[PDB]
RNA sequence: AGUACCGUGAGGGAAAGGUGAAAAGAACCCCGGGAGGGGAGUGAAAUAGAGCCUGAAACCGUGGGCUUACAAGCAGUCACGGCCCCGCAAGGGGUUGUGGCGUGCCUAUUGAAGCAUGAGCCGGCGACUCACGGUCGUGGGCGAGCUUAAGCCGUUGAGG
RNA sequence: AGUGAGGGCGCGAGCGAUAACGUCCGCGUCCGAGCGCGGGAACAACCGAGACCGCCAGCUAAGGCCCCCAAGUCUGGGCUA
RNA sequence: CAGGCGGUAGGGGAGCGUUCCCGAUGCCGAUGAAGGCCGACCCGCGAGGCGGCUGGAGGUAAGGGAAGUGCGAAUGCCGG
């Protein structure tokens, strides 16, 4: 018989109520579109999580291509040289370096130029 | 000190410090265990010189333990297209306690 | 809490008795009392009277240097509404609520 | 890994411009007014260099002159959007017509903006350069 | 709970108060009648007699096998009042964690056989394996007819 | 108080609505509520005669 | 007919009774006895400058 | 509540359940024309105070934190930097300026951002059942297997 | 149990004017119904490619590397201007 | 080791709360039933405990059974 799924619904929102952020007024407390705009949110983050990859892929590529080049040839050159380069060649890093060991970049490239020829 | 080794991707250069990385649990079937990873990027104050040799010579520890976990954060998969359903972020290693070298 | 000024349904109005105690707050008796008085609109003696109480509750049963009691904290509430109806052409239901009033006003020492 | 942003780093530059020719050298200028190439290079700023340049105008036409007509049609609509010739360009506003080339790359609404905010020429001879009293680094 | 008053109809579904609906007192709404109705009803069940009682019979068996009270003899209670059947329960050894199912037509039995606790009153060669295998232990005095009834469930 | 249903038995498929996150049931219009179409058989009529 | 489409939020209506505000009263004191006199003006006490010729009865 | 109220009549046909444990439900003093407002007493509570239990969402309000006048974007959100917060640190909170990348969801569509549509906001209601026939499965009793209508015992009413 | 009508592209015949993001049939792919990633500016179906979930990891398609934006304003030999 | 894991219509499997029936009331409880208000331990989820505040009395399951049930959404229905 009876059925007040009421208990139930009304937490369920709630729930639905703190699933929702605090967004930008209205799509806030927005109850449905609220909703909405958080299946927005999450094919979202989506997207983040699963590219950030090639966000940093970039953020190295050019903090490094900024030291090599800056020294004396970019990527075709400098990566090539990494490449020739023996049982040492690593890459998340190669910024790192470039950065807080000065003498660390200004080296890993003479060999490196060298690695090439 | 700050030196370079890396496991599993490249998870180092560091020093003695929790820097916890990547589950290679193993030794992880001990509490603190430890463990070495072959150098590769061979540097520490002031002498600093190759990775080859990293590739080829010492290693080094850690003692660790604990692990992590799942770290919240969700996924809902959906499409404008008409459909939606999603769960939690499940990842973790126990945690290394650097073991110079 | 110190010189509670807040009364119920008394049938003015909203926006307009908050816009009241927009400008009266902040200063004390002595100011935001000339400008209840002497600046023009309804509202006036509502506003003014719900001071008055205040003040009374104040150097009555809280007392403090009656003299510096300002106006602090403080602004309106409307609880419910007459609910009128109207006649707009070919009859058709055409609805009002007029605002009961209720003010929500504190005089605070200083 | 990590690797934050110094503060205030400020470094300017002459360049010469004069002789030079247009965009290429302006693919230059252009890059040059990086936010990557020293240090914590990126988003929220990095270099760029407070770049100014002058002899603006002596500058080299890539071979075309007249050919190449720049706009400005702010037009009350049915107006004019008003169509000009690399020449007279110059020959009022020489500094603009690099600026065109300059722009021209320069992207981002607020953060390109402030960098051209960094960067100042003046097809002028290079007094201007002066009235720059600061620093004067050079290429 | 239309049929008589059923609101024949009341909104215009002409084309224009917007709204659908042409009949008052509409089912989809406002108190009104509800989807697949609550119908009085009942739940017979002609469950074969045969594992019916094959059954009845097993859990008697275990529920017995583990605690079994096949009386055919008994008496204490004037007759068998309260106090005195209590006295006699202490002589069955019948205490508090225990609950047992007295069944059989000593109807003195069910007559003091009552108490929530320990008792069941069951004075009846009414049996059912429920209560059989629910009541921690049989009790039961005219055995001579129930072992039998029993039987006669067995060979019909 | 414990002999739960053996093997199966208990509710097999009372599958209640469409589907966990949607539902809907079937095809398009052509079998809506007042729905019970073509009943048991068109054509085999045509043979039945 | 031409009822607009939703509401830029509590938002908008605020951009406009906002603009709207309400400012307060001009006053300076009796050129005669005391309390707030605008301008030109008299009251139910001093009420004068040459003449009360009023208040009080 | 078949009364309010619409219809000429025929006829249609709401809403509103609870203060508290018991009335002890408010002497009396204080602003006020009044309501109503501060006190005293009530009392276990009166954020239990007369529409007065529990008394949430919506919407409007008082104060505080961050934030904001060269800005073009559903949304957001990944990143990071500036604030402020619990913090032992680890760091965890909220807040965002700079930037990267991002056409909103439902229905019916070859086909949707929709300029096709549904969609005002909150809340409670809101839709694949029941009876048999069957029918296929498969969980269970014997192969010949099972029992209606009834007569009978029946707090439990016990099943035969 | 569901669709019992669908479109696009390529090739092969209709037709149509050898017109149309036309409509007819067929071989294939397709796109819906997954076809959510790259992509060509941005574009359901055009070349690449199948996403169960992670990574402040590395090798690649297509197609790209003066800049706006990752990547030689590579080298080599020409030919237009 | 395979090995695969976009995927509505649609078909199969497996769990989730949800108010009742036994609940063989176990009781739990005025050092709170319950609904509520808030929360960086549990769940692959539907949900869970647990902590803190409200709140005035219920509530209920170990295991299994019974269903007016879980809903943006229908120019919806009733009230704000």
């Amino acid at each position: 018989p009876r059925a007040k799924t009421g208990v139930v619904r009304r937490r369920k929102h709630k729930k639905i109520l703190k699933l929702a952020k605090g967004y930008w007024g209205l799509r806030s407390k927005s109850f449905r579109k609220a909703r909405e705009t958080l299946f927005a949110a999450g094919n979202y983050a989506y997207a983040h999580r699963k590219r950030r990859k090639r966000d940093f892929r970039r953020l190295w590529i050019v903090r490094i291509n900024a030291a090599c080049r800056q020294h004396g040839l970019n990527y075709s050159t400098f990566i090539h040289g990494l490449k020739k380069a023996g049982i040492e060649v690593d890459r998340k890093n190669l910024a790192d370096l470039a950065v807080r060991e000065p003498q660390v970049f200004a080296e890993l490239v003479e060999r490196a130029k060298a690695a090439q020829g | 000190m700050f030196a370079i080794v890396k496991t599993g991707g490249k998870q180092y250069r560091v020093e003695p410090g929790l820097k916890l990385r990547v589950e290679k649990l193993d030794a992880e079937p001990g509490a603190t265990v430890e463990l070495p990873v072959l150098l590769l990027g061979g540097e520490k104050t002031v002498v600093g010189t190759p990775v080859v040799e990293g590739a080829s010579v010492v290693a080094e520890v850690l003692g660790h333990g604990r692990g992590k976990k799942i770290l919240v954060s969700k996924f809902k998969a959906k499409v404008q297209y008409r459909r939606k359903k999603g769960h939690r972020q499940p990842y973790t290693e126990l945690l290394i306690k650097e073991i110079r070298g | 809490m110190e010189a509670k000024a807040i009364a119920r349904y008394v049938r003015i109005s909203p926006r307009k008795v908050r816009l009241v105690v927009d400008l009266i707050r902040g200063k004390s008796l002595e100011e935001a009392r000339n400008i209840l008085r002497y600046t023009n609109k309804r509202g006036a003696y509502f506003v003014a009277k719900v001071l008055e109480s205040a003040a009374a509750n104040a150097v009555n049963n809280h007392d403090m240097l009656e003299d510096r009691l300002y106006v602090k904290a403080a602004y309106v509430d409307e609880g419910p509404a007459l609910k009128r109806v109207l006649p707009r052409a070919r009859g058709r239901a055409d609805i009002i609520k007029k605002r009961t009033s209720h003010i929500t006003v504190i005089l605070g020492e200083k | 890994k990590t690797y934050v942003p110094k503060q205030v780093e400020p470094r300017w530059v002459l360049i010469d411009a004069e002789g030079k020719t247009l965009g290429r050298l302006a693919t230059k200028i252009a890059t040059l007014l990086r936010g990557k190439h020293r240090p914590d290079w990126t988003p929220n700023v990095a270099m760029g260099d407070f770049v100014v340049v002058v002899n603006a105008d002596k500058i080299r036409v890539t071979g075309k002159k007249l050919e190449q007509k720049i706009y400005t049609r702010y037009s009350g609509y049915p107006g004019g959007l008003k169509k000009i010739p690399l020449e007279k360009m110059l020959a009022t506003h020489p500094e603009r017509v690099l600026e065109h080339a300059v722009k021209g790359m320069l992207p981002k609404g607020p953060l390109g903006r402030r960098l051209f905010k960094r960067l100042k020429v003046y097809a002028g001879p290079d007094h201007p350069h002066q009235a720059q009293r600061p620093e004067k680094l050079e290429v | 709970g239309e049929v008589a008053y059923s609101g024949r109809k009341i909104w215009p579904q002409k084309h224009t108060g917007r709204a659908r609906h042409g009949d008052i007192g509409a089912p989809i709404f406002v108190g009104g009648g509800v989807v697949f109705g609550p119908k009085p009803r009942d739940y017979s069940y002609t469950l074969p007699k045969k594992v019916r009682k094959k059954g009845l019979a097993m859990a008697v068996a275990d529920r017995a096998r583990e605690g079994k009270l096949l009386l055919v003899e008994a008496f204490a209670g004037v007759n068998g009042k309260t106090k005195e059947f209590l006295a006699w329960a202490k002589e069955a050894g019948l205490d508090g964690s225990e609950s047992v199912l007295l069944v059989t037509g000593n109807e003195l039995v069910r007559r003091a056989a009552r108490n929530l606790p320990w008792v069941v009153t069951l004075a009846p060669e009414g049996l059912n394996v429920y209560d059989i295998v629910r009541t921690e232990r049989l009790v039961m005095d005219l055995d001579a007819w129930e072992v039998f009834q029993n039987r006669i469930g067995g060979e019909a | 108080l414990r002999p739960n249903p053996g093997a199966n038995k208990r509710r097999k498929r009372v599958g209640r609505g469409p589907g966990s996150g949607h539902g809907k049931t079937a095809t398009r219009g052509h079998k809506g509520q007042k729905s019970r179409s073509g009943g048991l058989k068109d054509p085999r009529r045509f043979e039945g005669g | 007919h031409p009822v607009p489409k939703k509401k830029t939020s509590k938002a908008r209506r605020d951009a406009r009774r906002s603009h709207h505000a309400l400012t307060p009263p001009t006053l300076v004191p009796c050129p005669e006895c005391k309390a707030m006199k605008p301008p030109h003006t008299v009251c139910p006490e001093c009420g004068y400058y040459a003449g009360r010729k009023v208040l009080e009865v």
